[PDB]
RNA sequence: GCCGGGCGUGGAAUGCGAGUGCCUAGUGGGCCACUUUUGGUAAGCAGAACUGGCGCUGCGGGAUGAACCGAACGCCGGGU
RNA sequence: CCCAUACCCGGCCGUCGCUGGCAGUCGGCAGAGCGAGAAAGAGAGGGACGCUACGCCGCGACGAGUAGGAGGGCCGCUGCGGUGAGCCUUGAAGCCUAGGGCGCGGGCCCGGGUGGAGCCGCCGCAGGUGCAGAUCUUGGUGGUAGUAGCAAAU
């Protein structure tokens, strides 16, 4: 008789990707090796991020990484992002880049490579930098999905600016009693 | 009446009142709720200054005795078991005690 | 067909399962409900904080060098203590070379 | 004179009797195959003394001797002579077993081929 | 895949994943969105505030084509023309500014949502905002109206 | 019987709809009937165009 | 309210990795006991407070036993 | 002095944890180490096994369970696309069995008997897919029982 609780002794985390993609499953075979035989904690983060679901590795825009690479103590390092690099049409000039991502959209290749940049894949990243030396590990906006605007405290609550689920928006869809001070009350 | 006794911190000061951020336990959760109370129902709690006094000597005894090169205790240690000592029983002999008999007092 | 009316029996036990979490403390708590006339001034003091930009960079810098002159005007027994020195890797190498000749 | 295995370890089983379904003796509609009782008052379910035993994972055999015959081998079903060239490199660990529906003219080709490849057969003396 | 569904794992379990005490009856709370002002009052206040009541003017014969005005921001304004057009202006030395016909691309109103590259344009749109007009003027372009 | 946070749905099934369900297994056979009389139309008026006036 | 600069002996004891967000079933008839306790002559009655039980739980003991005393359970050998 | 499924010791199973270890099988293009209390360099001027990496291996700790939730089924049923140069009148399916076995278990594989013509393994796909109960439905058969009974009107 031991007085403990087995409620949360099984840690909930991914230990291998649910995806059956063999090219993804080959990368994990490569980085499982690099994570445990190098003391570099960079590879442990990349290993953990390869397991994650698509909703946990959101796309990195092209202008976001430009915004993060124009920071001072940089511009020689390499851009490493486990998600995918989409092209941002609302930026005009493109500096030359050294990018490593899982997947690059067709327009974002042509716009990067036209600027004399360089696109890398994760097998070529390990060849050029095994321990992750001189790289900047980035991530797209994780809570930028439309879904999180419904989360939080429920709507119809004091100071709970949360988007409700409505089948269509209009003047006669959730503009009455809970919302107008003239109709009953409001929050 | 649920705050009579509860202690909090001030976050807003008006003419005759203050706003307090106090904790209120409500059925298995604590809420840091803001209440507006007049000055008359308010005292400066002294549950803090004796630590503020302890900060003075801790800043005093850290600057002082540093030039002496010594290391003096700062943390409060709990009341230890008392050390070995003697007890002088000079001349007199310890008086003998005896349980008294029963006297029905009523 | 009466029934029970109210009871707080299993409740205290139910609350401490997931713990009674204290409210999450965080520096810079929100400035909500603070009286407007004081807050309205506080936004003006933050609006005009660029006005003293040249003074501040030219106040701490002359205070940065003034700190660089107050420094520039200044800048259980020996037996077990001995055996504790032979037993050290990084600074006992020269010591135990005397024993290596003891076999010789 | 047999084809002895690699190593013959002492097999030790935690239980040798089968597990019977609850009340499988009292009825003919209740077959012997184990079904976990889910009744709310069932004795067997709530582990009373002197009842039928419920199979746990605690009765798991040793992994060193799991799926091991008494002869120190492990079975492998075989349908034709071509499915024997697999086992010519596991001679001391895995025995061969000719499947049921293999005819009698094909069984007396497998067994002597399995005598050439030195693989043990667990049902050699077949229909014949 | 019926073989992946839950009911395959509920075979044998009596209540089939719906409890013994509170059995799976037909309709315990009523059919549809019933009890809005009644026994389901809390759910409609906590998750659909504003569901009950009327507001506004009843417009009878709404023809959606009249109120059609798809906007375009100034951020993606140059995406309406080819990259050859955008480069041949910064290379041009006569000050010749390309004309962007917005209506041709499909939009009507121009709103100014971001920065602009400093080279003039003459946007042939149908509606403009105030701030949108400022950005185009301040760059050095012109705002021409068309119907 | 609504659950927690969801969306207020109004399905239009309170009528007796399972009698008037128009399924579309005509659709692959329908196209062939269309095409094979569209070519036979053009065969009739062979020099005149296929789209018509 | 802002900057800027300087101070770690981490300023009680003990123990322990935490934080956080989604989706969510069942339940919403309970019952018993030490102590406190209301009505009632009282009740294996009715109604509460606190904690633990039973329900959801076998086991050793109380001959017998939903709740008492001990002690909570993978399958086994030895010891206690 | 007696004994509980409690405690100690030892074995075995499983789960959980170490987000543990292993691509170093680096061989006459060879030289066999990284268990070491102490932030960092065995630095250059002919030879067993293994590693279905979704694999293998080592340590600890832990194991009750209705309602309920999830995971794994090389558990089972029927059909489909592939595949097994699969099996079969020298005997398929089904059925019987005091036979020999494996698996914790769902179950399964052999032996023998009967039968007479089709069937299964593996990777995927699909569902009208697993029964002890529903005063369940249909069919059948018992105990009662060689019993009640075969007695209105000469």
């Amino acid at each position: 008789g031991v007085d403990i609780r087995h409620n949360k002794d099984r840690k909930v985390r991914r230990k291998e990707p649910k995806s059956q993609d063999i090219y993804l499953r080959l990368l994990v075979k490569l980085y499982r090796f690099l994570a445990r035989r190098t003391n570099s904690t960079f590879n442990q983060v990349v290993l953990k991020r390869l397991f994650m679901s698509r909703t946990n590795r959101p796309p990195l825009s092209l202008s976001r990484m430009i915004r993060k690479m124009k920071l001072p103590g940089r511009e020689n390092k390499t851009a490493v992002v486990v998600g995918t690099v989409t092209d941002d049409v609302r930026v005009q000039e493109v500096p030359k880049l050294k990018v490593c991502a899982l997947r690059v959209t067709s327009r974002a290749r042509s716009r990067i490579l036209k600027a004399g940049g360089k696109i890398l894949t994760f097998d070529q990243l390990a060849l050029d930098s095994p321990k992750g030396r001189g790289t900047v590990l980035l991530s797209g906006p994780r809570k930028g999905r439309e879904v999180y605007r419904h989360f939080g405290k429920a709507p119809g609550t004091p100071h709970s600016h949360t988007k409700p689920y409505v089948r269509s928006k209009g003047r006669k869809f959730e503009r009455a009693r809970g919302r107008r001070a003239s109709r009953g009350y409001k929050n | 009446k649920c705050y009579h006794g509860k202690t909090g911190r001030v976050y807003n000061v008006t003419q005759h009142a203050v706003g307090i951020v106090v904790n209120k336990q409500v059925k298995g959760k604590i809420l840091a709720k803001r209440i507006n109370v007049r000055i008359e129902h308010i005292k400066h709690s002294k549950s803090r200054d004796s630590f503020l006094k302890r900060v003075k000597e801790n800043d005093q005894k850290k600057k002082e005795a540093k030039e002496k090169g010594t290391w003096v205790q700062l943390k409060r240690q709990p009341a230890p078991p008392r050390e070995a000592h003697f007890v002088r029983t000079n001349g007199k002999e310890p008086e003998l005690l005896e349980p008294i008999p029963y006297e029905f007092m009523a | 067909a009466k029934s029970k009316n109210h009871t707080t029996h299993n409740q205290s036990r139910k609350w401490h399962r997931n713990g009674i979490k204290k409210p999450r403390s965080q520096r810079y708590e929100s400035l909500k409900g603070v009286d407007p006339k004081f807050l309205r001034n506080m936004r003006f003091a933050k609006k005009h904080n660029k006005k003293g930009l040249k003074k501040m960079q030219a106040n701490n810098a002359k205070a940065m060098a003034a700190r660089a002159e107050a420094i520039k005007a200044l800048v259980v027994s020996r037996k077990l203590h001995r055996l504790a020195y032979i037993a050290h890797p990084k600074l006992g190498r020269r010591a135990r070379a005397r024993i290596a000749r003891g076999l010789r | 004179a047999a084809l002895r295995p690699l190593v013959k370890p002492k097999i030790v089983k935690k239980r040798t009797k089968k597990f019977i379904r609850h009340q499988s003796d009292r009825y003919v509609k209740i077959k012997r195959n184990w079904r976990k009782p889910r009744g709310i008052d069932n004795r067997v379910r709530r582990r009373f003394k002197g009842q039928i035993l419920m199979p746990n994972i605690g009765y798991g055999s040793n992994k060193k001797t799991k799926h091991m015959l008494p002869s120190g081998f492990r079975k492998f079903l075989v349908h034709n002579v071509k499915e024997l060239e697999v086992l010519l490199m596991c001679n001391k660990s895995y025995c061969a077993e000719i499947a049921h529906n293999v005819s009698s003219k094909n069984r007396k080709a497998i067994v002597e081929r399995a005598a050439q490849l030195a693989i043990r057969v667990t049902n050699p003396n077949a229909r014949l | 895949p019926s073989r992946l569904r839950k009911t395959r794992k509920l075979r044998g379990h009596v209540s089939h994943g719906h409890g013994r005490i509170g059995k799976h009856r037909k309709h315990p709370g009523g059919r549809g969105n019933a009890g809005g002002m009644h026994h389901h009052r809390i759910n409609f206040d906590k998750y659909h505030p504003g569901y009950f009541g009327k507001v506004g003017m009843r417009h009878y014969h709404l023809k959606r084509n009249q109120s059609f005005c798809p906007t375009v921001n100034l951020d993606k304004l140059w995406t309406l023309v080819s990259e050859q057009t955008r480069v041949n202006a910064a290379k041009n030395k006569t000050g010749a500014a390309p004309i962007i016909d917005v209506v041709r691309s499909g939009y009507y109103k121009v709103l100014g949502k971001g920065k602009l590259p400093k080279q003039p344009v003459i946007v042939k749109a149908k509606f403009f905002s105030r701030r949108a007009e400022e950005k185009i003027k301040g760059v050095g372009g012109a705002c021409v109206l068309v119907a | 019987a609504p659950s927690r946070n969801g969306m207020i749905l109004k399905p239009h099934f309170h009528k007796d709809w399972q009698r008037r369900v128009a399924t579309w297994f005509n659709q692959p056979a329908r196209k062939i009937r269309r095409r094979k009389a569209r070519q036979a139309r053009a065969r009739r008026i062979a020099p005149r165009p296929a789209a018509g006036p």
